[PDB]
Order: structure tokens, then sequence, then C-alpha cells
């Protein structure tokens, strides 16, 4: 019976591992990515959550029939 | 026989008396076990050695599987999940030998009761006492750890009685 349905335990053990450092590494992610996005809704300095600015090509820079502007 | 070892299933030297009748009239307990063996032992023993000698003619082996000792629960970091799994594991298997030695220890004390008959309470103390020992060295161990027991929770419970055993040495050196 374990010959023709079943394997050896080093391959379920081995495969318990991998899930497991999976697993734990998708934990730590998930966790530095709330910390991340925190910290870039807070600050602004990142590449996330950066609402749109006033685009200074629309100013014009010519003389305005008045010196002062 | 030789079909387990008699170091950990010891046995007094099994002394029976010898028969000295008083009497001439025959005993019908030899008749009838005579009878018994005539009419049972024999062919069983027949069919036995027939059914041994058809095994002899294919042997084949199994083996007892060994296992490493890989580090324990005390020496992985506090979020290393390979060395927590292999510690876990390494500690559930200690654990399960650990209750087959309380089983072994716990039929030793069976033995020896019902062997000693009237004398029980008396010619089994040395069974009584290792069981004590194994029974207390389990229950400091394992015991009140629950549904849901893990490798670390025993180490928290050691490491409390050892901080509480710590204590206690310190207050009365300080007598
Ligand atoms: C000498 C024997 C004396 C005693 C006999 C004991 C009888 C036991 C037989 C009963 C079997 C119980 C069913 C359990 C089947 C397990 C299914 C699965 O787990 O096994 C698969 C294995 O496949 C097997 O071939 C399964 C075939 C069994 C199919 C069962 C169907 C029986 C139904 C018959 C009904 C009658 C039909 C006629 C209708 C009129 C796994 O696939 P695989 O990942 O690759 O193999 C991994 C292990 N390896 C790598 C080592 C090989």
């Amino acid at each position: 019976i374990a010959r023709t349905f079943y394997d050896g335990p080093e391959k379920n053990y081995e495969k318990t591992m991998a899930i497991l450092q999976i697993e734990a590494e998708k934990a730590e992610l998930r966790l530095k990515e709330l910390e991340v996005r925190r910290l870039m809704r807070a600050r602004g300095d990142g590449p996330w959550y950066q609402y749109p600015t006033i685009d200074k090509a629309l100013i014009d820079h010519s003389p305005k029939t008045t010196p002062d502007n | 026989p030789d079909s387990w070892d008699k170091d950990v299933y010891p046995e007094p030297p099994r002394r029976t008396p010898a028969p000295a009748p008083q009497t001439s009239l025959p005993n019908p307990v030899t008749y009838l076990t005579k009878i018994f063996d005539l009419l049972v032992d024999r062919p069983v023993t027949l069919a036995r050695e027939f059914i041994e000698q058809q095994h002899a003619k294919n042997r084949y082996y199994y083996y007892h599987r060994e296992f490493r000792r890989v580090p324990d629960i005390t020496e992985c970091e506090e979020k290393d999940i390979l060395c927590m799994f292999e510690a876990e594991m390494q500690w559930r298997r200690d654990y399960k030998v650990d209750q087959e030695i309380v089983n072994i220890i716990q039929e030793r004390l069976k033995a020896c009761q019902q062997r000693e008959g009237e004398s029980y309470r008396q010619n089994c103390a040395k069974e009584l006492e290792q069981f004590t020992q194994v029974s207390k060295a389990f229950q400091d161990r394992y015991s009140d750890l629950g549904a849901h027991y893990s490798a670390r929770k025993c180490l928290a419970k050691q490491k409390q009685r050892m901080l509480a055993e710590r204590k206690a040495a310190k207050e009365a050196a300080a007598a």
C-alpha cells in the first residue's frame, strides 16, 4: 500500500517547509506594504498618493502691458 | 522468548515448586493436561512449524527509521519559520517517545502487581517508585499545556519553573 499509493515523509516535510517560507514571506511583505502605504500617505514624498498640482507650463512669461506684471 | 529485550521488560527468575503428592489417588489435572497437550498442542506445533518453514523460504527485512538531532526551539530566532518547524517536529517526536516510556513503566508496574500476588504492596516498591519518578518528570514537562500545545509553550513553562526555582534557591541561600 505504501509503495503503490503513498510517498516518503521527506517529500511532505520539504513541501511543508517551502509552503511555510512562501507564507511567511507573504506575511512580511503585506506588513511592509501597509507600513509603506501609511508613510507615503502621511508624507507624500513617494510615488504613491501624488495628487495633481497646477502645471507651470501654462504660465505666460511675456511682458504684460505693465512693468509690475 | 527472544522476541523482545529482557532488560527493558525484566521478570523474576520464575521459581516453581515440584509436585509432592501425599496421596495415591490419581490426579485429574495431570491426565487432563496430557489429553490437552496430545489433542491440541501437537497439531498446533505442527501447523506452526509448517508456517515457519514456509516463511523461511522467502525472507526479507524491515529497518527502524533513524532521525537526526536538529537544533531545538532554544536555538531558533524569533521569526525564523524553518528552524521553528524543525524544532517543533523534533519536540513532537520527543513527546511521543516520552509517552511510550511512560507506557513501558506502566506495563512494568502492572506486571509486577499481577505477578506478586498478595505481597504486591511490599514486593512492588521499586516499580512504584520508578513510576512515581517517571510520572513526576512527565508532569513537569508536559502537564497543563492543553490543546494547541507547542515547543514554545513547553519552553515558557520550563522557564517559569526555572525562575521560581532560582528565586527559591537564592532566598534559601539568603539565610
Ligand atoms: C496483496 C493485496 C491483498 C489485500 C488487498 C487490499 C485491497 C486494497 C485496494 C483498495 C484501494 C482503496 C482506494 C484508494 C486509492 C488511492 C487513490 C490515490 O491516493 O492513489 C493514487 C495512485 O493511483 C493509483 O493507481 C490509484 C488506482 C486505484 C483506483 C480505484 C478504483 C477501484 C474501483 C473498482 C470498481 C469495479 C469496476 C467494474 C464495474 C462493473 C495517487 O496518485 P499518484 O500521485 O500518481 O501516486 C503517488 C504515489 N506513487 C508516486 C508512489 C505512485
